[PDB]
């Protein structure tokens, strides 16, 4: 269908400038207007700015929190619109989506009719340096038995957790990270398996820390 | 900016609504959009155009808006329902722009408990090789978010080295979280008992490893 | 000989953006049409007395299309720059190229009163419009009022516009209207507009002998 996949977000730090960017597939990316959203953690819905269609002029609209300092662009050659932030400050830190809309046909206005998003990507404006982690395994001992790894002292967020390279979605759960007294986040990733199952097959965690370029497959033995 | 209720509670099968109040300039005269956002997903777009419905959304969502307030309508309510709604419209003001409102959370009334699953790792070989050493208890499927974690190492209750999520939420709409208690090898094994005492609505489910 | 090309009388006196490259003549003894010209009115709506219309604009022995609303001065505290994709031009939305779609700005479309003076020792042909949006969501997110007038005052032209919101069949992808109207002027004569919505206001004007 209609998809949205985003990228560019990553550690940068104050006053520094970011280029995010949002590919489109599944429609004429041409005949859409596309915006971009914010999210600072846990803290509600933020609109950043939104660019017409090239049939509408291809104009802009920002935000009053951001006006002067980002920029929004669109490639129809590629399908991708960009959002160029500049002079970041720590409040800019948030996830960021994009999304297709309707330009209104007489007044020019932005339809809201954000029916596809992407996953979002994001984007912490920080001072303190990279911190690739620590990936442990959680070995195993009703008749279930309960694996998992341990991803510790890095920053910053994000980490993604995929189990056997991304295919078992089957009795996994990633738990939200915790903020250390050392400004450190930690997580860690579980999986349900029947326990006649461990010396049966195989099991890898594949944590990937794109800010410090890390990616660690680990495995779990009993 | 637009005025939702903070909070807004209602029992299954039930007619509920949430408002959005605003000016003349936003929600007066221009379109108003209604979005569902799961807990860390992409918003899903409800409502548009005051009350039409894109593509997959089903009949029980509906919109209305009336002057200078608009309101939300969910009349079979499911538990796939509790989750975060926003109110979206267009500010004609001279650079407004898109404005939104703080956000409702809707939560389903006459959930069945759930008692919470208690998983605790001791720490590992490579981490023990690293000279250090995490223990890692994990809690979830408890659907009245509301537990208390408290730590205990040889039936003594430990201050240092625990540090504890708040409550999440998955695919289940029951609560997750985890607790991890740091401590040298040495504590480790100056111990033969750490705990993890995990009390959910009175009751207290507890597993404890061992050196 | 006035060549039309592929354009009607309403597209080419309305400046449809698809006719610009008409060549502009000051004498004419009889316009020459096509079997059906391709580009009349880009936007759907009635042309009010269109044979009066080509009869006025048979023959002419002087034809000078002249600004009468400058768009950069005329409407300060109206927004000017109006565009559909129905009146498209190298594949852009636009409009007619004698005609302004007031709307909105900053929230407001206060009550407007645009006076024109016939100085120009000749009859001038001023031509409007008026918008018939297809719904009430339409009227507010344009106008931002509810109740619009429109009213034109000559000394021989004088009429209170009907702004009836109608929704009407889709055609040219649109299923709101614009009714054109127009009148000529006598030299000497003042034509006032007045109008709180709905109005396409003259752009440019063209002042006629009519040999
Ligand atoms: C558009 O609105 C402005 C108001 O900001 C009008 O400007 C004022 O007009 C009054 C009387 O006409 C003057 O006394 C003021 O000095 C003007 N300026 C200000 C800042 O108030 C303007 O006339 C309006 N334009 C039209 C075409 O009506």
């Amino acid at each position: 269908e209609v998809q949205l996949v985003e990228s560019g977000g990553g550690l940068v730090q104050p006053g520094r400038s970011l280029r995010l960017s949002c590919t489109a597939s599944g429609f004429t990316f041409g005949d859409y207007g596309m915006s971009w959203f914010r999210q600072a953690p846990g803290k509600g819905l933020e609109w950043v700015g939104f660019i017409r269609s090239k049939v509408y002029g291809g104009t802009t609209e920002y935000a009053a929190s951001v006006k002067g300092r980002f920029i929004i662009s669109r490639d129809d050659s590629k399908s991708i619109a960009y959002l160029q932030m500049n002079s970041l400050k720590t409040e800019d830190t948030a996830v960021y989506y994009c999304t297709r809309d309707w330009v209104r046909d007489i007044i020019l206005l932005p339809a809201l009719h954000l029916d596809y998003w992407g996953q979002g990507t994001l984007v912490t404006v920080s001072g303190a340096s990279t911190k690739g982690p620590s990936v442990f395994p959680l070995a195993p001992s009703g008749g279930t038995a309960a694996l998992g790894c341990l991803v510790k002292d890095y920053f910053p967020e994000p980490v993604t957790v995929s189990w056997n390279s991304g295919a078992l979605t089957s009795g996994v759960h990633t738990f939200p990270a915790v903020l250390q007294s050392s400004g450190l986040y930690s997580l860690s990733s579980v999986v349900t398996v029947p326990s006649s199952s461990l010396g049966t097959q195989t099991y890898i965690c594949n944590v990937n820390h794109k800010p410090s370029n890390t990616k660690v497959d680990k495995r779990v033995e009993p | 900016v637009l005025t939702q209720p903070p909070s807004v509670s209602a029992a299954p099968g039930q007619k509920v609504t949430i408002s959005c109040s605003g000016s003349s300039s936003n929600i007066g005269n221009n379109y108003v959009s209604w979005f569902q956002q799961l807990p860390g997903t992409a918003p899903k777009l409800l409502i548009y155009d005051d009350d039409k419905r894109p593509s997959g959304i089903p009949d029980r969502f509906s919109g209305s808006k009336s002057g200078t307030s608009a309101t939300l309508g969910i009349t079979g309510l499911q538990t796939g329902d509790e989750a975060d709604y926003y109110c979206g419209t267009w500010d004609s003001r001279l650079s407004a722009g898109v404005v939104f409102g703080g956000g409702t959370k809707l939560t389903v009334l006459g959930q069945p408990k759930g008692a919470p699953s208690v998983t605790l790792f001791p720490p590992s070989s490579e981490e023990l090789q690293a000279n250090k050493a995490t223990l890692v208890c994990l809690i979830s499927d408890f659907y009245p978010g509301a537990v208390t974690v408290a730590w205990k190492a040889d039936s003594s209750p430990v201050k240092a080295g625990v540090e504890t999520t708040t409550p999440s939420k998955q695919s289940n709409n029951k609560y997750a979280a985890s607790s991890y208690l740091s401590l040298t090898p040495e504590q480790w094994k100056s111990h033969r008992s750490y705990s993890c005492q995990v009390t959910h609505e009175g009751s207290t489910v507890e597993k404890t490893v061992a050196p | 000989p006035l060549q039309l090309g592929n354009c009607s009388v309403a597209g080419w006196i309305l400046g449809n953006p698809e006719c610009e490259s008409l060549i502009s003549k000051e004498s004419w003894s009889y316009i020459v049409e096509t079997p059906n010209p391709e580009n009349g009115t880009c936007y759907p709506g009635y042309f009010a007395d269109y044979e009066e219309l080509r009869e006025q604009l048979s023959s002419v022995s002087s034809f000078e299309r002249f600004e009468i609303f400058p768009k950069e001065s005329s409407w300060p505290n109206h927004t000017v720059t109006g565009v559909t994709a129905s009146c498209s031009h190298n594949g852009k939305s636009s409009f007619y190229r004698n005609l302004l779609w007031l709307t909105e700005k900053n929230g407001l479309y206060p009550n407007l009163s645009n006076s024109y003076v016939n100085n120009k020792e000749k009859e001038v042909l001023v031509l409007w419009g008026v918008h018939h949006p297809s719904n009430i969501r339409d009227q507010r997110a344009i106008y931002h009022t509810e109740n619009a007038y429109v009213s034109v005052v000559s000394s021989h032209y004088s009429r209170r516009f009907t702004p009836e919101i109608a929704k009407r069949p889709k055609v040219r992808g649109q299923e709101g209207r614009i009714n054109y109207y127009w009148t000529l002027l006598e030299p000497g004569d003042t034509i006032i507009f007045e109008a709180n919505g709905n109005l396409i206001a003259p752009w440019y004007a063209f002042a006629l002998s009519r040999g």
